[PDB]
């Protein structure tokens, strides 16, 4: 007997102030009874199990169920009621590698630790909560009880304890063999290097004489998966990676359903596609939870479909990381809101590619877009490859420097350079800081009958102009932005316009460079075919003249 | 001291489960190197799967210095934590620290290391370590001892403390010295000469009881509102009165007695922005009260310990901040600007962190708590970025304004 060092046993609880489970046995027939019997009285020769008396007070239901070629009963023991009342874990799993962040391996191994798995002990402890109960033939003797010494596969904490105990039994090869790369997926364990295939080897041998001392055996995995790794969705090959077969289904009715998987196929491949677009196809989604409703689509859905098609004709892969290199990021503008980036360390060697869709809201503007585009980017790559890439915007290194200066917020991105690929974010309007000697000044106002929804809109001017103008079904605040857009429509190229909205100043202070608002929208298109506006805003109602007579213009 | 102190989460709650943001590399090298050495000291230990609780972890660089720092940002486990009266009914905050001419800060967050965290609550204070990419489970911790940051390290401690600077203050009655977190104020009315020495003399003092040898210089000798100033002018423009009124309109919420009346009566009629518009008598008497009333502190101002202090910061550009810190609207009980701020005249959100940090200071020192910041900037910016510029081992509570408030204009 060679000794071998006992697995640390991990102290587990039940949620505070709960008991364990009693649920109740369900009735068996004779033949899975039987099944069950052969299957548990071989997990106890192997001491997965102990026999318990009747003293236990807990229970957990077991079935028995099976394949259709495999030609036995299967054996399963029901914890969803003791998961319910476990402790809640350091789940040490939640998110795995992206492989643009990996380095390439010239060689890898796989072994298979499901055996290592049953080494594992339960906390002694914990052990009763998880008593089972086989019923007997005919019901006319005790039911035989058991309870799990090892990790139950279906509980809680197997996953989280199970992997938490191989990281430690691993952590001292691994650091004393910093030249191999150690990863753990379910039941299997990948080894990588760049030995040479015979000093690898050797450290495959060494590892299992490590894991030896704890008795772990570990084989090969049976039937050896020759490349690629088909794993969480990708394809890793020895020296490209991409996402798993993309391909796009020929429908002439698309249900509520076909547009969800549509768009999920699509984001799982704009991280290597390029310009893969979801907008269109996406609106066609709003507001829905009822899953048959054949949604037709429009001219744009089929356009973003078709475009989608033709980027997904041929596949593409990245490449895997290199230190030694820079690490570059590039932006593309798409329209409507969409924006699209390669992230790479060689021209034309994509490393990853994404996107990013503007947010909801009422206003935006192309630079905050970006703005927000590179924050997202930002925080990927820290994830990814642990450091901020250097960027590649479409926007002139002046038109950022008139932004930041003059935006009210505090923002910021990091180092970058222009990329001369249209289209460019521009700046496409600027107001003035000061008001404009020799253009005329109109003083604008409008206001709404909350009841009627009647309302009026107008300007008077230094030069004696005046316009006001009836409206229907409005409010006060669209009076005030009616009156606003009347006084640029009747202005030269140069205007100074004076309102009393708080609402109007508030907008328009915002740049906004697009409008969910027709109106809005209106009034940009006024201010990109300025010279200059000066907008100056005072409060109502204080006698200011011009603002005063206008006011009761407009005020019936 | 051997003995922990008892320590309860509030009734109710659980304790903190708060994601590990992203690290890059040499944060994550920093903090590898940083916690081999505490755990080889005994300060923290590894945990197991079982501890499911975390407050974030990041790496900083104190006010000039060097070498890498560990900050644990435990504003959730603070909040958690129960109200704290470990010794006395509470600490009266010392009125005479913001009075004083200079007030050094020193960090002696080290001196918590030396004593026991209570066994049970230990795993409260458990952080992760992050992989880059995933590639390894993060490493996990948890604290032996008070950790700096944490709302029960000045508490449990406060008790060796008192006795640690007895000797001290019994020497030098006039010199005040207030701790807050990992951080003593030490403050004097004398020349900077003796000061240094006194700091100097005080921090052997703490050598000798068990220290960083950082400090840093205030005189809240200029911190009150500042007050609402009016032009002075020869000749006002149309939009120079406009601009007036509006002010004053603004200033009225603050003041009574404010009047526009004789100054909205110049603009009579429908004229150019740009048209001199001569004053009437009537109209400088108006702006001279105005000015009178706006000499005279606002009325009913007063602090309410129960309630939060709220500041307000506004970017004026050309590296200009102006700011607000108050409880109650148009109540203001402290008002600044900050100019030219040092190592960043072309990034905005280095100047925004360092003007938080600057203004969470002096409400340490005012009143012996952190504000509420209302910050102009938008929550994805802010939270990419302020973790490179922090340098305080306090971190406050913030909320962003993403709608231009008219105002920056009344305190341009
Ligand atoms: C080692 C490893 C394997 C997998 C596979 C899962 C499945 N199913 C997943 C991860 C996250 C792994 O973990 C790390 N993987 C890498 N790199 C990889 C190594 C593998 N190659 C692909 C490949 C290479 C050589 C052969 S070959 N010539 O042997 O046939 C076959 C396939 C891509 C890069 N780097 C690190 C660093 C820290 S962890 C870790
Ligand atoms: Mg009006």
């Amino acid at each position: 007997m060679v000794p071998i060092s006992p697995i640390e046993t991990v102290p587990v609880k039940l949620k505070p102030g709960m008991d364990g489970p009693k649920v109740k046995q369900w009735p068996l027939t004779e033949e899975k009874i039987k099944a069950l019997v052969e299957i548990c009285t071989e997990m106890e020769k192997e001491g997965k199990i102990s026999k318990i008396g009747p003293e236990n007070p807990y229970n957990t239901p077991v079935f028995a169920i099976k394949k259709k070629d495999s030609t036995k009963w299967r054996k399963l023991v029901d914890f969803r009621e003791l998961n319910k009342r476990t402790q809640d874990f350091w789940e040490v799993q939640l998110g795995i590698p992206h492989p643009a962040g990996l380095k390439k391996k010239k060689s890898v191994t796989v072994l298979d630790v499901g055996d290592a798995y049953f080494s594992v002990p339960l906390d002694e402890d914990f052990r009763k909560y998880t008593a089972f109960t086989i019923p007997s033939i005919n019901n006319e003797t005790p039911g035989i009880r058991y309870q799990y010494n090892v990790l139950p596969q279906g509980w809680k904490g197997s996953p989280a304890i199970f992997q938490s105990s191989m990281t430690k039994i691993l952590e001292p090869f691994a650091a004393q063999n910093p030249d191999i790369v150690i990863y753990q997926y379910m039941d299997d364990l990948y080894v990588g290097s760049d030995l040479e295939i015979g000093q690898h080897r050797t450290k495959i041998e060494e590892l299992r004489q490590h894991l030896l001392r704890w008795g772990l055996t570990t084989p090969d995995k049976k039937h050896q998966k020759e490349p690629p790794f088909l794993w969480m969705g990708y394809e890793l090959h020895p020296d490209k990676w991409t996402v798993q077969p993309i391909v796009l289904p020929e429908k002439d009715s698309w249900t509520v359903n076909d547009i969800q998987k549509l768009v999920g196929k699509l984001n799982w491949a704009s991280q290597i596609y390029p310009g893969i677009k979801v907008r269109q196809l996406s609106k066609l989604l709003r507001g829905t939870k009822a899953l048959t409703e054949v949604i037709p689509l429009t001219e744009e859905a089929e356009l973003e479909l078709a475009e989608n098609r033709e980027i997904l004709k041929e596949p593409v892969h990245g490449v895997y990381y290199d230190p030694s290199k820079d690490l570059i990021a590039e932006i593309q503008k798409q329209g409507q809101g969409q924006w699209t980036y390669q992230i790479y360390q060689e021209p034309f060697k994509n490393l990853k590619t994404g996107k990013y869709a503007r947010m909801r809201g009422a206003h935006t503007n192309d630079v905050k877009q970006l703005t927000e585009a590179v924050q997202k980017i930002t925080t990927e790559s820290i994830v990814i490859w642990g450091k901020t890439p250097k960027f590649k915007l479409p926007i002139q290194k002046e038109t950022w420097e008139t932004w930041w200066t003059e935006y009210w917020q505090a923002t910021w991105i990091p180092e970058w350079e222009f990329v001369n690929t249209p289209p460019l974010v521009k700046l496409w309007y600027q107001l003035e800081k000061e008001p404009i000697v020799g253009a005329e000044t109109f003083y604008v106002d409008g206001a709404a009958n909350r009841e009627t929804k009647l309302g009026k809109a107008g300007y008077v001017t230094n030069k004696g102009r005046q316009k006001v103008v009836p409206l229907t079904n409005t409010t006060n605040q669209k009076t005030e932005l009616q009156a606003i857009y009347l006084a640029l429509q009747d202005s030269g190229l140069e205007v100074n316009i004076v309102t009393d909205s708080q609402y109007a100043l508030g907008i328009i202070q915002a740049q906004p460079d697009k409008s969910e608002s027709e109106l809005v929208n209106q009034i940009i298109e006024q201010l990109i075919k300025k010279e200059k506006v000066y907008l100056a805003w005072v409060p109502a109602h204080k006698g200011i003249g011009g603002n005063e007579q206008v006011d009761k213009l407009v005020s019936a | 001291p051997i003995e922990t102190v008892p320590v309860k989460l509030k009734p109710g709650m659980d304790g903190p489960k708060v994601k590990q943001w992203p690290l890059t590399e040499e944060k994550i090298k920093a903090l590898v190197e940083i916690c081999t050495e505490m755990e080889k000291e005994g300060k923290i230990s590894k945990i197991g799967p079982e501890n499911p609780y975390n407050t974030p972890v990041f790496a900083i660089k104190k006010k000039d210095s060097t070498k890498w720092r560990k900050l644990v940002d435990f504003r959730e486990l603070n909040k958690r934590t129960q109200d704290f009266w470990e010794v006395q009914l509470g600490i009266p905050h010392p009125a005479g620290l913001k009075k004083k001419k200079s007030v050094t800060v020193l960090d002696v967050g080290d001196a918590y290391f030396s004593v026991p965290l209570d066994e049970d609550f230990r795993k409260y204070t458990a952080f992760t370590i992050p992989s880059i990419n995933n590639e390894t489970p993060g490493i996990r911790y948890q604290y032996n001892v008070l950790p700096q940051g944490w709302k029960g390290s000045p508490a449990i401690f406060q008790s060796s403390m008192t006795k640690i600077l007895e000797p001290f203050k019994k020497q030098n009655p006039d010199i005040v010295i207030y701790q807050y977190m990992d951080d003593l104020y030490v403050g004097s009315d004398l020349e900077i000469g003796q000061h240094r020495t006194k700091i100097e003399e005080l921090r052997q003092h703490l050598l000798r009881w068990g220290f960083l040898w950082m400090g840093y210089e205030l005189h809240p000798d200029k911190w009150t509102v500042q007050p609402i100033v009016l032009p002075e002018k020869d000749s006002w423009t149309v939009n120079d009165i406009q601009k007036l009124v509006g002010k004053l309109n603004w200033a009225s919420q603050i003041y009574p007695g404010i009047k526009v009346r004789q100054l909205s009566k110049l603009l009579r009629g429908t004229k150019a922005l740009t048209e001199v518009i001569p004053l009437t008598e009537e109209a400088e008497l108006e702006l001279a009260e105005n000015r009178e009333i706006l000499k005279e502190p606002v009325h009913g101002v007063y602090y309410d310990p129960s309630k939060d202090l709220i500041a307000e910061i506004q970017k004026q550009g050309q590296g200009q901040w102006t700011y607000q810190i108050y409880q109650e609207p148009f109540k203001n009980l402290k008002t600044g600007k900050y100019a030219r701020m040092r190592g960043a005249h072309t990034n905005d959100v280095k100047q925004l962190t360092e003007a938080v940090q600057k203004i969470t200071t002096e409400s340490i020192v005012i009143w012996g708590k952190t504000p509420k910041f209302k910050l102009p900037i938008q929550k994805e910016t802010w939270e990419t970025w302020w973790t490179e510029y922090w340098q305080a081992t306090w971190i406050p509570e913030w909320e962003f304004v993403n709608t231009p408030p008219l105002v920056k204009l009344w305190y341009q």
